[PDB]
């Protein structure tokens, strides 16, 4: 739904920036052209300067006018890199726009590399091109790549399917064990040691909103989805914890006792950040798909009137839980071309104008106080203890 | 195929985008995949250019991989004409549409837009952004700049400055000050502040001036024949280069070589007794070819630094680079990866390495004093403060920026020396 | 009284030397013991003045007897006369020369110097270097300057600049550019570029401009009284202050307040999504009072910094500073010792200590981002590059110089945050 | 007579406090000497130094007893804040001399009042008596009387020299069959060397004139040896010491053969730029002739005017004996004539004072700024080519910049 227009979202490879942070024993070999190489170089920023696992093998002209030579050469370069990087145990080949158009057999390449490399390096392939994906969707694809490989466990386990920082995922696990049993197995494994036992009865806890196809891939293994509004505020977090609890079985008393300290911990912080957001117009442009959750939280807690919650990729079975808390007032429009929502912003002037980084500076110069959603994925604001920090981040009431 | 981690240069369409964003009112419409708009971030943040860069990517997806891409481009051009009303418009493709041939120029002609359209042929797999920029500039000069009457006053065009360029914005101001000081009036700076009207007026000058040969040599060479316009070779970075440049444009125009150097403090501030530890320090210059060559002419001739290394990443400019490397007794490192230069400085261990952002970062990783002189930079290196790199004030800027790492090093060395001795 | 390892101000005679060497053709014949020459080194090396500071020292090695010291002072006066050929002579006493009984001006008159001789009193045990500079200025204004006819074109006087100032050179270039771009010419920048002839012409400009109040305000008041030249008050450091200064000088001269803000990058850059992390950063603000008040305005308005503490080291300007601090919700910290500054920073725990050389080091010991916004600085902070502080280009400078330490910290803290320095913690489900 | 450019003796404190640790220096004076310490230290003051100025305000001017009481209070406060002090120093300054605030009687007053662990001694860096390096001389010379005596042949080379070089020197010198060397093994405690009739002190840095007198007062024996700066200086120094202590030369020729080779090779490597350049040795630190002999002979230089603030011929005669008597010396110091002589003679290398350095360099003169050689290691063999290097630096920098 771009009306044949400029969809500002990034190609899925930008998700690799934080994925490599999550799975610290995983390398990501991207076969993109110099454009995709420049994208990784830029969007990663300071990542490049500390030996990042961001192989951006550029396919040059010799890789053109030839197919078997290309993936044979790819095999060669991979072997070279594990020679330089023996520590890596899972290599993440990723499909790029150049890789898609030249019809590179990324799956077959990953297969032969795994075969000659063995279980010591379980090289995996997925797709993160802009021809198919859009920013965060890359993380979806990357975790979906490991989903079939993960050990099959028919026992009732919980899956922490999300790349939240340690100071977030550890807190989530601690709370869940505090009220529930917590057979929590984080799907984005910190190391290959913590291989999660995905299975039929291993119901998976979805915690990052942008994860769409993830749902499908995990449900193929039988892993069911909890209809829990996304843990991103006094409503999303509380509802998510509640639903996760009753899914495994937790008394209301135990839930209240466990979440009593976090509840008061975050209520004061969110209020102390909300007065900068008290009664103003918002506008979510389709950058990264957290906007529905952000509207579910901020509109109802900090009193930010919801004008339009744009979304590049709308979902019905995943977004529904937090969709229920969403008011009908905001326009649920999907991700249009930049001109459309830009003109909407100009017409219905919003106080806060959350959008992509590319429009952030112009609309900032165009009299729109802007907060870029790009900051959201890196800054650890996806649980109870950081709900106030999220509100402070959204606040941004800079005066001159 | 080669595993790249930090490409010194973006793809060439980034260079064309730099030229388009530099000048006013020329919409560089693109046949690019959905997501390739990442380049807009560079101009909107690192250059902090307010308005969105005047570029309209078609942003095609899995839905669009056939003739629908051609229809996308058709729309993109007609839209861009009406919505983003230009006086001149570019066409071209990124890597994806380079492979999925769509006859960009043919599409543009199919619209037959009243404003001139500049067909851009940009090989996006064997060349880089410096090329891309030079090629784009050349194509728009041959499409818009036609020979015309010389301005009655002696006048010159600065060619080379380009949006998202290392202190280009300040350097135009400095060179303009110097040229007016001699008496030469600047006819039209292109392509950093020019307009298609200005590119039309290009021919009216008496002689082009090459500030940045990387983005301007092709334009100047074409102007030499089409517009009968000589172009000066000596980029004026540093005191000595400034003197040569002053004399050169003086000869070219016909005006006396008087240039006001009352703001020159570097000859005095480096000849001072304070700057005596700087003599015979080892330096590793890396980065843009012209910047590196002039920085070497400063380091070995006005500062007393001993050049122990030298290297470049502009393969296009390897020949003058190698010539200068012989000039200083060294061997030029005409490479394009950080591994080679990293190994080079590790073997060399110069006191003050300086160059691209990578040079600074792997200086820090190696704990070596670090400065910045070349093109690839981040938002910090793009300053708000007036910091040209050419002219006399450019010489002073070079001085301070280069010895700041040295002063930091000396002061920290002292502080560790002091308050610290054998316990017993 | 106290163990002074750090002293912000210097002895009064040093300020007198600042003024003297700022001028062109003014010798500061100073009674001083052998060794008090050290300040010539400060001027020669910190500021890098080519010609040696035009000051002489009647160094009395061990003839401290009043009969001898008087003779040394007289001989040095006359020798400094026919040696350096100044158009006027500046004579005073420093430290022990105050202790030693001398008539610092009577002898200078007695030698029948044809060139004017300006007698200076510098109480060397209750005043400081800023006083000394200001008082020396007042003296040379009294002696040399004289009311004459107003210039046909409104001429503004750049009162205040001296040598060894904090950027007292790029700054006057910037202010002259703004003033002449509006149209007003400058008659004579009085110190940091004014022969005694220029001081003789100080009575022809229309309206004074007090660039640096501390060193030149007393001359400004004397100008207003005797020369009947109104003096502006606001120091144009920043953008808001620059607009105010432009309007003020427009009113004092009756001209249009046109401002060449095409160079203004700081407003737009501060108002950028790149640098919204600035909001809510406590900044400690120390240094000489003028620069601190101006930095207060800039930090609170242009950058959105929440200022936590404003102190100064010159008591002479305390009252304006306490006024400003009560404005910003704080209390001024006018002191003289580095200890109280260290304590104030320690307790308040800022995130950006904009202060003098010592505050820079206090920051580095404490690991807090540092910057220099005042007068006491070593040779490093006197750059070769065009680095003004007032004017629009001054606003740009201010922006970058203040932001650069925070960015150094951020990219430093990032490289720490990054996996290269963070492969130490791990979690496996429920541990 | 005339304008003298030499600084006060307090400039001695700058290196004295580092070299003799656990020693605090109260420079009682005005804000002016306070500033001098500030500027001279430069970056030391940030590193919690062991000195400071006890400012005499007008209040502490008329009443000398009042100033004494306040000084005692200040001293108690310091030792409370600095218990690690083992020897406080009541160093007088020019105002202190004018106020005739006798710090000797004050040191008697507060000797053991606040603990006998602090041996408060008094010297005077005041510019009204001493000239620059005469400070460290005066400090150590006041140290001498409090020192104990000894009853053995003890080598009292005066410890005014960097600990690394001192360790080198003591290593070689003990290797040359010599025992007591005033080398306290830890060097972090009060050395307290014995000074008796058989004590033999070897002057190490020329400026130590009154120290020589003090040791002679204590019956100690001087060594008239050329000072250990370059190659011949260090060689003759060691040879002389070896003779007087009783050691033969046979083992000496083998002990320092390699060091002699390094010194000569490094000097030959660094004097490449130094080819017959004229040196005007301006009187700044009274250290000049010792450097001169080195330059003019083994570096290959041409001295013009080897001046000095003060001249102690009793310890300079050895060094001068190697100096070619062509080059003149200077007991008369006045910039009003020194700069004229420099300008007329056009020496290619001049050791001007720092305040005269930049001006002189502006007049087409390569100026070796002289504050280094007191502060930087320029002694003995390993650090002779270094010294030649700092001297060859200005001419090489001139060469590059034309
Ligand atoms: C692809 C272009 C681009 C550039 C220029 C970078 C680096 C950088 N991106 Mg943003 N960044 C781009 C995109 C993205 N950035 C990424 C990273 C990053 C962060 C965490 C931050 C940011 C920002 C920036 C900036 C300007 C500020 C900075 O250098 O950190 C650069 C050059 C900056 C911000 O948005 O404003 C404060 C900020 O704190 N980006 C990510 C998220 C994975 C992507 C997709
Ligand atoms: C202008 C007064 C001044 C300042 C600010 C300092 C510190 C300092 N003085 Mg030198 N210096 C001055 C005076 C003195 N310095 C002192 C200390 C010291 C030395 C030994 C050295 C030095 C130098 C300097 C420096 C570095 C900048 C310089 O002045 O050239 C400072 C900040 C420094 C240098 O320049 O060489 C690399 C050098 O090695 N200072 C002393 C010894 C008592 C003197 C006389
Ligand atoms: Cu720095």
């Amino acid at each position: 739904l771009k009306e044949r227009g400029q969809r500002e979202v990034f190609c899925g490879l930008t998700g690799i920036i934080w994925l490599h942070r999550k799975m610290q024993d995983a390398f990501f070999l991207v076969v993109g052209s110099r454009t995709c190489a420049h994208l990784l170089q830029s969007a990663a920023g300071v990542m490049i300067f500390a030996e990042p696992r961001f192989g951006t093998a550029v396919l040059e002209e010799k890789d053109l006018a030839g197919l078997a030579d290309a993936n044979a050469e790819l095999d060669r370069e991979v072997d070279r890199l594990l020679a330089r990087r023996p520590d890596i145990r899972q290599l993440f080949l990723v499909g790029s726009c150049p890789s898609e158009v030249i019809k590179l057999d990324l799956h077959r390449a990953a297969e032969r590399l795994s075969a000659h490399h063995g279980p010591a390096v379980r090289v995996y392939n997925f797709s993160g091109s802009g021809i198919e994906t859009t920013f965060t969707q890359g993380e979806d694809a990357c975790l979906a790549s490991i989903v079939p490989t993960l050990p099959a466990t028919e026992a009732r386990e919980l899956l922490l399917v999300g790349a939240l920082p340690d100071v977030v995922e550890d807190q989530a696990v601690s709370l869940l064990t505090q009220l529930g049993i917590g057979p929590v197995r984080c799907l984005p494994a910190h190391h290959a040691a913590e291989a999660p036992g995905v299975g039929p009865n291993t119901v998976f806890a979805l915690v990052q909103p942008f994860l769409g196809d993830t749902h499908g891939a995990l449900t193929r293994r039988g892993a069911r989805h909890i209809a829990a509004p996304f843990p991103f505020g006094e409503e999303g977090t509380t509802l998510w914890l509640k639903a996760i609890a009753d899914e495994f079985g937790v008394s209301a008393e135990t839930f209240e006792a466990v979440t009593a300290a976090p509840r008061a911990r975050a209520r004061k912080a969110v209020a102390a950040a909300s007065e900068g957001l008290r009664g103003k117009s918002v506008f979510f442009l389709p950058d990264s798909q957290l906007e529905p959750s952000l509207a579910r939280f901020l509109t109802r807690e900090c009193g930010m009137s919801a004008v339009e919650v744009g979304t590049p990729f709308l979902h019905r079975g995943i977004l529904g839980p937090d969709l229920d808390l969403l008011a009908e007032g905001p326009v649920l429009s999907e991700g249009q071309d930049v001109e459309r929502q830009l003109d909407r912003v100009r017409a219905a002037r919003p106080d806060l104008t959350v959008c992509g980084l590319g429009l952030a500076n112009p609309l900032e110069a165009e009299g729109f106080t802007t907060k870029w959603a790009i900051e959201l994925v890196f800054t650890p604001v996806h649980f109870y203890e950081q709900a106030g920090d999220l509100a402070g981040l959204f606040s941004r009431p800079v005066r001159r | 195929m080669k595993l790249t981690l930090w490409t010194y240069e973006g793809p060439p369409h980034v260079g064309a985008m730099r030229v388009a964003t530099g000048m006013t009112g020329m919409h560089y419409v693109l046949h690019a995949p959905q997501g390739d708009t990442y380049a807009d971030l560079l101009f909107t943040m690192i250059e902090r250019r307010g308005k969105r860069p005047p570029v309209s990517y078609t942003t095609f997806q899995a839905r669009d991989l056939g003739s629908d891409t051609a229809e996308l481009f058709q729309s993109a051009c007609r839209d861009a004409y009406e919505r983003f009303q230009p006086q001149a418009i570019m066409v071209g493709s990124s890597c994806t549409a380079e492979l999925i041939q769509d006859d960009t120029g043919g599409l543009a002609d199919a619209l037959s837009l009243p404003v001139p359209v500049v067909h851009l042929e940009l090989p996006s797999y064997q060349r880089k952004e410096n090329f891309g920029a030079d090629e784009s500039f050349l194509q728009i000069c041959r499409k818009l700049a036609r020979p015309m009457e010389r301005t009655e006053k002696v006048s010159c065009n600065l060619l080379g400055p380009t949006a998202l360029g290392f202190r280009h914005r300040d350097d135009i101001l400095e060179v303009t000050r110097l040229l007016e000081g001699m008496g030469i009036a600047v006819n039209a700076v292109a392509p950093m502040g020019a307009s298609p009207a200005d590119i039309a007026r290009l021919g009216a000058a008496h002689f082009n001036v090459l500030l940045y040969p990387e983005t301007g040599e092709s334009a100047a060479r074409w102007a030499e024949k089409t517009l009968k316009q000589p172009y000066t070779k000596t980029v004026p970075i540093g005191v000595g280069a400034t003197r040569d440049f002053v004399a050169e444009v003086a000869a070219l125009a016909g005006v006396a070589p008087v240039a006001d150097d009352s703001r020159l403090r570097q000859p005095w501030w480096s000849a001072s007794v304070d700057s005596t530890y700087l003599t015979g320090k080892r330096v590793f210059l890396f980065g843009d070819a012209t910047h590196v060559i002039a920085a070497a002419r400063v380091a070995r001739d006005e500062m007393g630094f001993e050049v122990v290394g030298m290297g470049c990443y502009n393969r296009e400019f390897a020949r003058p680079m190698r010539a200068a490397a012989k000039g200083y007794g060294l061997e030029a490192l005409v490479t394009d990866d950080y591994l080679e230069v990293e190994e080079a400085i590790q073997a060399l261990a110069p006191e003050l390495i300086l160059g691209t952002q990578m040079e600074r970062h792997i200086a820090k990783r190696l704990g070596i004093p670090c400065a910045v002189i070349s093109a690839p930079v981040h938002v910090q290196d793009f300053p708000a403060r007036y910091s040209p790199q050419m002219g006399f004030e450019g010489a002073n800027v070079l001085f301070d920026t280069w010895i700041h790492p040295l002063t930091m090093g000396l002061e920290e060395h002292l502080l560790t020396m002091f308050r610290e001795d054998f316990e017993f």
